[PDB]
């Protein structure tokens, strides 16, 4: 019996799940090339 | 003369771009900072031992053998500015953190 | 323009999938709301 | 008269009043949803 | 050196002026214990 | 002029120095 | 003991010698306005209003006599440059004469409320403690705040029972004290237009007279009073500093971006006259017109006023200075005594050449020299082995127009260099530099000084609003927190509100 | 490379001038200078304070 | 202590795992995707290589006026038309 | 028991992360000053503005990622997104500067929000706000250096950009523009930090080496107790032994502790006041007694000449890629050099 | 008339002389060369 | 205490040391004040900034003629 | 008036350290 949902889930994902995106796009920049 | 050195070092090898001197400014900067925060810390704890006319200090007395703040209040009042388990409740650990940090950078900005 | 659905669509599915996984156990802590 | 400018400032300003408003009425609600005992 | 003349009285009174307010408050609280 | 009042200012600080260690107030336990 | 940071502590529940620490507080500053006003006057040359003004003497208290109208000495001079006037007794020395009776007459109230400080006003009367009632206070003050605030605006300002303020045009040439009309309209709330000066003053005196009668007749609601600490001076302080380093931000600024109220005739030019080329850009205007109008080179630079010229000159931009660059501006360029003339250089090819202006940022710029296109063709080179624009291979040469070298070539390389090096600070003036033995080092104006002191202070006192309004709120426990504070109330979940301890579980 | 306060430095630009260039990292103790004269110009005392320093 | 649930019985859980799994490789694919589309430049405004300067041009295309930067930019970004 | 009492408590509960009245304004500032300082130094370009790349997406590295000022012709303008300048248009807003403002005054009111916090949380739990005042000296630095500086400049252009390498030439810049390593305010600041650094370090390794035997092992950290009543260290130990080494230590703990808030917190304040005087270019620059002599004597060299002829080397070097739209266009010849180089 | 009732000793010891001047020297030391010029 | 006549006349002046009105008051209407203050300093920061621009307000010197 | 600089330093000392002797005198008496 805990919640699953709360203020520090909200402020976990807040940082979490951009950060992974983020993460995807610098790494899809390595490949970049001029 | 100390700064005609600085401003050469930086011409001749970019030391503001050396990894070992930007762990001597997180050396200096991290100590000023742990300085300000455990002397705040310490001196928001005191025990109220004395009256509104008179300096705290002297609600301590060389030598005395008990502790003259309150540590668990610090940790309560630090622990909620950030979460509990980025603060410090064992005092040994946070003077040696104190003692590390700035004294780590230093090595590094030395080495560099 | 198509390349933000292109985007969106991994992150409609991840929380789809995340929508699916916790349902369950997400309307009983609702219910303990009085 | 009435200058783009002065357009735009009224946007932000019903901007913030949105922003603060449904802020507020979102932590109104949870307030009175998940109260403390005593 | 062409150096500003004020420098010396400058000086000497931030030195003076509150060396000598120090002084005062001290030797004042020696003679009360 | 300048010179003499340096090297005053300095010859106070090792002055002070002196007085600061060896005639301080000693600190007494408890 | 008292510590020695704490000593003014004793006044805290003392009403009547703290008016008496207030008072010896207001006498001294109105002692230091008049001792200020008469070290100025002792030291002005009121001789020359061109080239001579007060913001190049390190005048710093003279302009705001003359900003609200004081304008004459009893000496028979005036600062706008006429002789002869009586200005009555409101002279530049009987302002300075009221100061220091001023301060006397404090001085000796002080005294007097230092001595019987035990008045019974100060007692409140159910308890017979020392008991000021600080919202009736603060109602009262606003009201008296806003009468004088009204007046102010509608009569001084106005002229209807007053002098006016000083005015002048766009370029700080034709500046005089003259009576504003309000402007009611939305450009009064454009700091540049003087007019909303007045209507500043008229309505915000009259909202100050309503919020005053408001303050003095309603009560504090309770929670206010208890959220504040309104039984306690200390939150006054608190507040009363937070307006006042709002209000020095305020003043710092306008100082240095200039309003209405910091004209350049008073305190010098902005920086931003010199970043935007506002007085050059008027300067050709005026030729452009002179010579469409069929007037010769000479005629139409000779036709510039001195004064227009000045102004476009880096020496008086005040962000040209140094902190311990002491004194007036005349103590580093010396005493602008003529124009020289506006210089004009041309290569051997008759084009003509623009010496690359100084900017603000550099305390030392080289000499390059631009067609109209932004072309290089001439500079002093550094290295001499590689160079190919030096005055000499390049024939530069300088004509002055207007001035005292009005009609005047020189080809000498030497020369035209020197006045080359010259023009990157504007338009070239003739400097005694014996007289003040002036060191050639730019220092920056009262415009400068002003906005650098109120800066600072101001930065400074939010600090004291910060220490005093954690005193008011923490009043409890600055001697220490409680030596009985357990675990409970400082560990985690014991109680769902934090600190509340009546939501345990 | 005046550095003293006498020689037109105050407290802020005066140094004790680190040794010639031309003795590079040899060893300039006094009694390696003809004279004081010499051990001043080029820069002996540096090399005494500093080695006393470091060890001290 | 303050009645959220643990970290540690959080991620070592297979419940949790089960879920992101997924949410992660997904986030990491949607950013991917936001620069390998091309999307990431239009939505910002930042140059691709071969957008920086015209073919013979070496001016920098600096904004020079405070209320027609707006238009500026635009004629410099023509100017690669 | 109204709405007000009953969103008090609710922002008061004890909870893992404290959200306070405060955090209504702490947490969305601070969470989108650090949203669009990762924003745009992974995305966003400083072409316009300042003709330099400064995102992972245009090949930069942690180092030389930036989110640049805005181009001077910005002026001081707020830069808001529905502003004249940008209109609306966020590609345009992005491509102009407007990130910039949007992380400085962001930043500026979560300060606040921070420092609030600090207050609340105090108050709540019944300690000295002390932490909150010393928090006063990041917040004067930040002000100072981000938001006067530049206001007392022609444009935001001249505060630092928000990056490791933009701030290096920050700091380079004042060195050759202003000789910030001249200005006493500065001075007094290295020397609270420093100060601070050298505190810190010495305090924590005192404790360390004056600790009581309370434990039978050789890890020491078990061996304390935070509901301890016993100082945990020697005083008296650490009192006898300063006191032999270096002629003067410590008696009161209190003063130690206090001492420690004070001197980095000072000297934050002293480089503040002295970047304010920078707002205006008034540096403390030259010594004039020096230049006085060296005009007239050309035999006469100190530190203090040498230095000025690398900030002139620093200027003329730097400044027409450092401001672009200054125009600069300094030729080969008129560039300062010494022989050789 | 009573006699002010809100009157205190004020105190310096001996340490706080000591850091007091040491302050004011110090300070001096640093600005004299300002001042000077 | 010392009573003197002006102290008797201002007297009541200083008679209501801890006086307040009950709970909230007028402290909803004093919020409107402050919201209406707010949006006043707005306009005049941003007009002065120019990022609010008006007609028949030019924010230059050359607004004196 | 071309008058000697050092007098004003020599009148200021003049002045004030005597005068700091007595008072710092006086107020260690009435403290005892
Ligand atoms: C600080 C508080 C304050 C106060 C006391 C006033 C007081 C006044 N204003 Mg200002 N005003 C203010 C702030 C203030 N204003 C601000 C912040 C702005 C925005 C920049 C304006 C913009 C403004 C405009 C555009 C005009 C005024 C006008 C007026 C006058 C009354 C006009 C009337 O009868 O219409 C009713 C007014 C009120 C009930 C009080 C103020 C309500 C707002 C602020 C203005 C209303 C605009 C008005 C309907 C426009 C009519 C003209 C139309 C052809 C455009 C009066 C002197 C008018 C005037 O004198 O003509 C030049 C006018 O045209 N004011
Ligand atoms: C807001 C205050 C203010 C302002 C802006 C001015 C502005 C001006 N004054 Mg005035 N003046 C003032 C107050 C002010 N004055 C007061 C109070 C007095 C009485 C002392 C005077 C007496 C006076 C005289 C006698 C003269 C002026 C003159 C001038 C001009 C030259 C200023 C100059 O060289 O500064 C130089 C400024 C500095 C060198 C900066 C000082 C900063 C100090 C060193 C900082 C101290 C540091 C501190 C110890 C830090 C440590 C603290 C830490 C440990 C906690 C200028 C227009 C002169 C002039 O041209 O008149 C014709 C002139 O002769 N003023
Ligand atoms: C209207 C302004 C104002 C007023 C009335 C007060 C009043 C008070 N302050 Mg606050 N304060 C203010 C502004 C003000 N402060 C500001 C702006 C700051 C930030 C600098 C502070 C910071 C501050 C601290 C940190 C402390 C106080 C304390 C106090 C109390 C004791 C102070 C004392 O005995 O001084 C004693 C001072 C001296 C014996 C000598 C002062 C010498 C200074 C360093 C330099 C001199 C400057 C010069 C004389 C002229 C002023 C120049 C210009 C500002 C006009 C008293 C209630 C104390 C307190 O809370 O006690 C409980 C305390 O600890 N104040
Ligand atoms: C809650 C904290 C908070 C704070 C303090 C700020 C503060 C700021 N933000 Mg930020 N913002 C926030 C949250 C916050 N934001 C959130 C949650 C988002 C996500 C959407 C953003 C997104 C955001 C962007 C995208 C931008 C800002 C910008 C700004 C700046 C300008 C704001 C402005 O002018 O307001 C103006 C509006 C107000 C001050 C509101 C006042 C409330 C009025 C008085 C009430 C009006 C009610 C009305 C009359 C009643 C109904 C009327 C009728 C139609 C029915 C400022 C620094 C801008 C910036 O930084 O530019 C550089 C910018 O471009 N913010
Ligand atoms: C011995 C070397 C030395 C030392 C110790 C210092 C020390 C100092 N210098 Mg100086 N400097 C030096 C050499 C040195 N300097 C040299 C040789 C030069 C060449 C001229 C300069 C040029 C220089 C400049 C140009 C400036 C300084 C400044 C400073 C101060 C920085 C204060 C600070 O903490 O800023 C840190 C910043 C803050 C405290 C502001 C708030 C920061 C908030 C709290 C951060 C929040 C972070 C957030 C949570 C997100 C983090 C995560 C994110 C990264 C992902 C300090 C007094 C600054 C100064 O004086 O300004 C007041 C300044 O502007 N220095
Ligand atoms: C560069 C140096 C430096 C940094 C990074 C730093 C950082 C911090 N200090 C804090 C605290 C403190 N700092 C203190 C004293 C000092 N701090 C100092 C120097 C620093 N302090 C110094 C030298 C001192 C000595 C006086 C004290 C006394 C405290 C605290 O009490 C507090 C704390 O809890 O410490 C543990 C924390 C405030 C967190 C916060 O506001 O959250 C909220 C975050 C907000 C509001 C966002 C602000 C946005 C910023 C201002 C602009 C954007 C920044 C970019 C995102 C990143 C830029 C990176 C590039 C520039 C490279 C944070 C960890
Ligand atoms: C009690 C009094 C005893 C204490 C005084 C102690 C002396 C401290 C003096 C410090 C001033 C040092 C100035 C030396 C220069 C001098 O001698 O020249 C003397 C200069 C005047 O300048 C003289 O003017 C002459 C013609 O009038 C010639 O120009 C001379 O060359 C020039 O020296 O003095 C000043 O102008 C004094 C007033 C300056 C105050 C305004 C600046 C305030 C700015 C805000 C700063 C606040 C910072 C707070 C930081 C925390
Ligand atoms: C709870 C949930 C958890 C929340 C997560 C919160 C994350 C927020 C914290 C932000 C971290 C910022 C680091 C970004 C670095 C990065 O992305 O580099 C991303 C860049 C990408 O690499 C660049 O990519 C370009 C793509 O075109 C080119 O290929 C370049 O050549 C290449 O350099 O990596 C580097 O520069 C090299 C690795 C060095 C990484 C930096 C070391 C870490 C620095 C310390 C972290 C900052 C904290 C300072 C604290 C004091
Ligand atoms: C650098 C100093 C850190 C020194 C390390 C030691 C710290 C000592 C901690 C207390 C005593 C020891 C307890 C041992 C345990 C220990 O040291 O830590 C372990 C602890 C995990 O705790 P759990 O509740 O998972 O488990 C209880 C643990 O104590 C296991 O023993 O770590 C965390 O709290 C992870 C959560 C951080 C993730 C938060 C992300 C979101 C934050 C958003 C809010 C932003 C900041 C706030 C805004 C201002
Ligand atoms: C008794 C009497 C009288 C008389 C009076 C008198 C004569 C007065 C005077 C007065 C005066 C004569 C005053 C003065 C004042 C002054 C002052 C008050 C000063 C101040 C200063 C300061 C404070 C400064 C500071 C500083 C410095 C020094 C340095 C720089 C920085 C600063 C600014 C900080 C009469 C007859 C009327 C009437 C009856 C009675
Ligand atoms: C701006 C804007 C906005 C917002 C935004 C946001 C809010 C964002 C966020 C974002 C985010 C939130 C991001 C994040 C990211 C992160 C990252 C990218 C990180 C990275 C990391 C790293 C890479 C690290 C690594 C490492 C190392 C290197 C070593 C140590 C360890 C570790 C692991 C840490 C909006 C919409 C309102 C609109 C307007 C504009
Ligand atoms: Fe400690």
């Amino acid at each position: 019996s805990y919640p699953i949902f709360t203020v520090r889930w909200v402020a976990v994902h807040t940082l979490a799940v951009p950060t992974i995106f983020f993460l995807g796009a610098i790494a899809a920049m390595q490949f970049i090339q001029r | 003369g100390t700064f005609n050195f600085m401003i050469v070092f930086q011409a001749e090898h970019n030391i503001l771009m050396h990894p070992f001197h930007q762990l001597g400014v997180a050396g200096v900067f991290g100590g000023a900072l742990f300085c300000a925060m455990h002397g705040s810390l310490v001196t928001s704890s005191l025990i109220r031992e004395t009256t509104e006319t008179e300096s705290a200090n002297y609600g301590y007395k060389f030598g005395q053998e008990e502790e003259t703040y309150n540590i668990v209040a610090a940790h309560g009042y630090f622990g909620r500015l950030i979460f509990q388990y980025a603060s410090f409740n064992n005092s040994r650990s946070l003077h040696f953190f104190l003692a590390a940090w700035p004294v780590v950078g230093v090595w590094f900005t030395a080495l560099g | 323009d198509w390349r933000v659905l292109v985007v969106l669509l991994p992150v409609l599915l991840a929380a789809g999938w995340a929508v699916r996984n916790i349902l369950p156990y997400a309307v009983k802590q609702v219910q303990k709301l009085l | 008269t009435i200058t783009p400018s002065l357009k735009g400032f009224f946007i932000g300003l019903l901007s913030g009043a949105v922003v603060l408003g449904l802020t507020f009425a979102v932590l109104i609600a949870i307030s009175q949803i998940d109260k403390v005992q005593r | 050196m062409e150096v500003n003349q004020l420098g010396l009285i400058a000086t000497a009174l931030f030195v003076l002026v509150p060396s000598v307010f120090l002084i005062i408050l001290y030797v004042q609280t020696e003679s009360q214990q | 002029m300048e010179t003499i009042t340096y090297v005053f200012i300095f010859a106070c600080i090792i002055a002070l120095f002196f007085f600061a260690i060896f005639f301080r107030e000693p600190p007494r336990i408890t | 003991g008292l510590p020695w940071y704490r000593v003014h502590t004793v006044l805290i529940n003392d009403p009547g010698r703290l008016i008496a620490a207030h008072l010896m507080h207001t006498a001294l500053v109105a002692g230091w306005a008049g001792s200020m006003a008469l070290y100025e006057l002792a030291t002005f040359d009121p001789s020359d209003p061109v080239l001579n003004p007060m913001w190049r003497q390190g005048m710093f208290v003279l302009p705001f006599m003359a900003r609200l109208g004081v304008t004459g000495s009893w000496s028979g001079w005036s600062i706008t440059g006429e002789t002869g006037i009586d200005p009555g007794f409101w002279s530049f020395e009987g302002v300075a004469l009221a100061h220091i009776v001023l301060s006397g007459l404090l001085f000796l109230a002080a005294c007097w409320h230092w001595v019987y400080w035990d008045l019974e006003l100060f007692r409140d009367p159910r308890t017979g403690e020392p008991a000021l009632d600080l919202p009736k206070m603060f109602g009262i003050h606003l009201f008296l705040a806003g009468l004088l605030c009204f007046g102010f605006g509608a009569f001084h300002l106005t002229g209807l029972f007053g002098p006016g303020m000083w005015v002048s045009d766009p370029y700080g040439l034709t500046g005089s004290v003259q009576p504003v009309a309000p402007e009611w309209g939305p450009d009064g709330f454009n700091p540049y237009n003087p007019g909303g000066v007045v209507a500043h003053h008229i309505a915000a005196g009259i909202v100050g007279i309503i919020a005053g009668l408001f303050h003095i007749l309603v009560r504090p609601p309770q929670r206010l009073y208890k959220a504040l600490r309104m039984g306690n001076i200390e939150t006054v302080l608190s507040s009363s500093i937070a307006a006042v380093f709002f209000a020095a931000f305020v003043v710092a600024g306008t100082m240095w971006y200039g309003s209405a109220t910091t004209p350049i005739e008073l305190f010098g030019p902005t920086r931003y006259q010199w970043d935007s080329s506002y007085f050059q850009q008027e300067i050709n205007r005026r030729v452009q017109a002179s010579l469409a109008s069929g007037a010769t080179l000479e005629e139409a630079w000779s036709a510039i006023p001195e004064k227009l010229a000045f102004y476009d000159y880096i020496g008086n931009n005040p962000a040209k200075g140094g902190l311990f660059r002491t004194g007036p501006m005349n103590k580093g360029d010396g005493i602008a005594q003529a124009w020289k003339g506006h210089a004009v250089f041309r290569n051997k090819e008759g084009e003509e050449l623009f010496v690359r202006r100084m900017p603000a940022f550099f305390e030392s710029f080289p000499v390059i020299l631009t067609d109209k296109n932004g072309v290089v063709k001439a500079d002093i080179p550094f290295r001499r082995a590689e160079s190919k624009y030096s005055f000499e291979q390049q024939g530069v040469t300088v004509s002055f127009y207007g001035g005292e070298l009005n009609g005047q070539t020189f080809t000498d390389p030497p020369t035209v260099k020197s006045y080359a090096r010259k023009a990157i600070f504007g338009e070239i003036f003739e400097f005694d530099t014996e007289t003040l033995n002036s060191d050639g080092i730019f220092r920056t104006s009262p415009r400068g000084w002003f906005t650098f002191a109120h800066a600072v202070f101001a930065l400074l006192f939010f600090f004291g609003h910060i220490w005093h309004g954690a005193r008011t709120l923490f009043r409890d426990v600055f001697s220490g927190i409680d030596p009985e504070l357990s675990p409970e109330q400082v560990e985690w979940g014991f109680y769902q509100k934090v600190g509340d301890v009546t939501t345990r579980r | 490379v005046s550095g003293s306060l006498l020689y037109g430095n105050n407290i802020i630009t005066g140094a004790v001038v680190p040794s010639s260039n031309a003795i590079g990292l040899h060893f300039y103790p006094i009694w390696e200078a003809a004279s004081l004269d010499e051990w001043l110009y080029n820069g002996g005392p540096y090399q005494l304070i500093i080695f006393h320093f470091l060890l001290g | 202590t303050t009645g959220e649930r643990p970290f540690s019985d959080i991620i070592t859980s297979v419940r949790y795992w089960v879920i992101h799994s997924i949410t992660i490789p997904a986030l990491f694919i949607a950013g991917w995707l936001f620069v390998s589309t091309g999307l990431a430049y239009d939505v910002f405004g930042t140059p691709r290589p071969d957008s920086y300067y015209a073919q013979e041009q070496r001016s920098i295309p600096l904004v020079t006026d405070r209320f027609e930067a707006k238009q500026q930019v635009e004629t410099f970004l023509e100017q690669l038309k | 028991r109204g709405w007000f009492d009953i969103l008090d408590d609710w922002l008061k509960r004890d909870r893992f992360v404290f959200v306070g009245w405060s955090g209504i304004l702490l947490f969305p500032c601070a969470y989108l000053a650090l949203g669009g300082w990762l924003t745009g130094t992974t995305f966003v370009t400083s072409w316009y503005t300042h003709g330099l790349a400064s995102s992972y997406l245009e090949g930069c590295n942690f180092l030389t990622v930036a989110v640049s000022t805005p181009a001077n012709s910005m002026g001081h303008s707020l830069l808001l997104l529905w502003g004249p300048e940008a209109q609306g248009d966020f590609t345009r807003w992005c491509q102009l500067g407007g990130l910039w403002t949007f992380i400085a005054l962001h930043g500026a009111f979560g300060l606040i929000g921070f420092m609030l916090r600090q207050f609340e949380i105090a108050r709540l739990v019944g300690v000295r706000p002390y932490n909150a005042i010393a928090f006063s000296a990041p917040i004067a630095v930040f002000v100072s250096v981000f938001l006067i500086y530049p206001l007392g400049q022609s444009s935001w252009f001249f505060a630092p950009s928000f990056g490791v390498a933009a701030i290096f030439r920050f700091l380079l810049f004042f060195q050759g523009f202003h000789n910030w390593t001249l200005n006493p305010f500065h001075m007094m600041g290295v020397a609270g930090v420093l100060g601070g650094a050298l505190l810190c370090a010495i305090h924590g390794a005192t404790v360390e080496n004056t600790l009581f035997q309370d434990g039978e092992g050789a890890s020491t950290f078990r061996a304390f107790n935070p509901t301890q009543a016993e100082e945990t260290y020697s005083m008296v130990t650490a009192n006898r032994f300063w006191s032999q080494i270096f002629g003067i230590a410590f008696s009161n703990k209190r003063w130690l502790h206090f001492f420690m808030l004070f001197v980095p917190v000072t000297g934050l304040w002293m480089s503040a006041i002295g970047v304010v005087g920078l707002a205006l270019n008034l540096r403390s620059y030259d010594f004039i007694s020096q230049e006085i002599r060296a005009a007239e004597d050309p035999e006469f060299e100190t530190f203090y000449t040498k230095n000025l002829l690398l900030n002139e080397g620093i200027r003329a070097w730097m400044a027409p890629q450092d401001q672009p739209h200054e125009n600069f266009v300094f030729p080969e010849e008129v560039l300062p050099r010494g022989n050789a180089l | 008339m009573e006699p002010n009732p809100n009157r205190q000793p004020v105190e310096l010891n001996r340490t706080s002389l000591y850091l007091g001047l040491l302050l004011i020297l110090v300070l001096a030391l640093l600005f004299s060369s300002y001042f000077f010029n | 205490a010392r009573r003197t006549w002006l102290g008797d006349i201002l007297r009541p002046l200083n008679s209501e040391y801890g006086k307040v009105a009950p709970g909230w008051g007028t402290t909803p209407l004093m919020a409107v004040f402050m919201g209406l203050f707010l949006v006043f300093l707005l306009i005049i920061l941003e007009i002065y900034n120019s990022t609010l621009i008006l007609d028949g307000v030019n924010v230059s010197w050359k607004a004196l003629g």
